[PDB]
């Protein structure tokens, strides 16, 4: 994922 | 082309509420991660918090048992609320996608949100006029002074914004009375002093006021 | 607790000079990839220069460039223009798959150094509407000059004024890297018409120039 936090 | 447009802003009673919006505009709300971000005055950025295009928010700590932020698809909307606010919580908030990581980044333009027990004041605009016995050869100085008003910000412009060369507008001081003031001069041509009309236009946003002040000689 | 520290925290360097801004953050960002630069001016939002450590946007101009691993950032500006005067801050993304953050390094604060440039001084009396009010105020205009250190001194019949008076700075000009100021000397109606002779004394270095009106003149 390109950031975080995408579970 | 594309757009975050913020709206909200102003004064705020201690253990009130802010309610912060931000319209997108050329791309989806729900596409993209938002974070809210707040600088107090004179101070550095802080992050609020991060609203995952997946829908899962994510609080600084030191907000989250105040904070929420939502996004609504039909409206195209992200927003920001915070409860209790405290004096401490003074500051200039924005809604971001900071761009970390990636290429798109953008950013509202901000919006000053005062928390205080005081009340809202418009400003008095009083007229620095140019000397008609001008004492500076082909350049003259002409400006308002915009005093006692409360709380930030202002926003002066010259003749409906077709006048910026030459423009200072000055930083707010507070006064010991408790309301701020500053001034926005201009240098123009002495000659111009007769053709033309010179007029600043100043907004008070947190008191619903505007005033338009023509500068005259003399 | 996330922490992003930079050096310097600020900085003054010439049109021309190469300048480096160093950012060291507690724990490595997101994918080792994941900070950005950002330039901001006063009360505006912020700009960024550079994404994912070291890729540059279009439209930002060529002598911005980053670089660093994991934890340890740099921005370099190889040759400094007036215009880049602003507020530095490297913004980090950090977490895991079900924990996010962003963080914020303090800011490194850029001015600009130039050559010394006298300024243009003007004086205006108070407003007859103001003094209306109650209040008087009489402002002397610096305008367009470096360095910001400047003395400026109100006189009333000859004395030397201290304490009744307050002063505001602009931020550099981005073509010319100068200064204004306001100087705004307050008294109540009554003291401002007990006396006849106002002036504003300016010194920089080896020159002093006053300029000063007779209350009621023209």
């Amino acid at each position: 994922a390109g950031h975080a936090g995408a579970g | 082309e594309v757009q975050l447009v913020e709206s909200g802003g102003g004064l705020v009673q201690p253990g009130g509420s802010l309610r912060l919006s931000c319209t997108a505009s050329g791309f989806s709300i729900d596409s993209y991660g938002f974070s809210w971000v707040r600088q107090a005055p004179g101070k550095g950025l802080e992050h609020i918090g991060y609203l995952t295009a997946g829908g899962r928010a994510f609080y600084a700590s030191w907000a989250k048992s105040r904070s929420t932020i939502t996004r609504n698809t039909n409206e195209n909307t992200v927003t920001l609320k915070m409860n209790s606010l405290r004096a401490e919580d003074t500051a200039v908030y924005y809604c971001a996608k900071l761009g970390t990581g990636s290429r798109f980044a953008i950013w509202g333009q901000g919006t000053l949100v005062t928390v205080s027990s005081a009340s809202t004041k418009g400003p008095s605009v009083f007229p620095l006029a140019p000397s008609s016995k001008s004492t500076s050869g082909g350049t003259a100085a002409l400006g308002c002074l915009v005093k006692d008003y409360f709380p930030e910000p202002v926003t002066v412009s010259w003749n409906s914004g077709a006048l910026t060369s030459g423009v200072h507008t000055f930083p707010a001081v507070l006064q010991s009375s408790g309301l701020y003031s500053l001034s926005s001069v201009v240098t123009v041509p002495s000659s111009s002093l007769g053709t033309q009309t010179y007029i600043c236009n100043v907004n008070h946003k947190p008191s619903n006021t505007k005033v338009d002040k023509k500068v005259e000689p003399k | 607790d996330i922490q992003m520290t930079q050096s310097p925290s600020s900085l003054s360097a010439s049109v021309g000079d190469r300048v480096t801004i160093t950012c060291r953050a507690s724990q490595s960002v997101w994918r080792n990839k994941n900070v950005a630069w950002y330039q901001q001016k006063p009360g505006k939002a912020p700009k960024r220069l550079i994404y994912a450590i070291a890729s540059l946007y279009s439209g930002v101009p060529s002598r911005f460039s980053g670089s660093g691993s994991g934890t340890d950032f740099t921005l370099t500006i190889s040759s400094l223009q007036p215009e880049d005067f602003a507020t530095y801050y490297c913004v980090g993304h950090y977490g895991s798959e079900n924990d996010a953050y962003y963080a914020f390094g303090q800011g490194t604060k850029v001015e600009i150094k130039r050559t010394v440039a006298a300024p243009s001084v003007f004086i205006f009396p108070p407003s007859d509407e103001q003094l209306k009010s109650g209040t008087a105020s009489v402002v002397c205009l610096l305008n367009n000059f470096y360095p910001r250190e400047a003395k400026v001194s109100w006189y009333v019949d000859n004395a030397l004024q201290s304490g009744n008076s307050q002063e505001s700075v602009t931020e550099q000009d981005s073509k010319d890297s100068t200064y204004s100021l306001s100087s705004t000397l307050t008294l109540s109606k009554a003291d401002y018409e007990k006396h006849k002779v106002y002036a504003c004394e300016v010194t920089q270095g080896t020159t002093s120039v006053t300029k000063s009106f007779n209350r009621g003149e023209c």
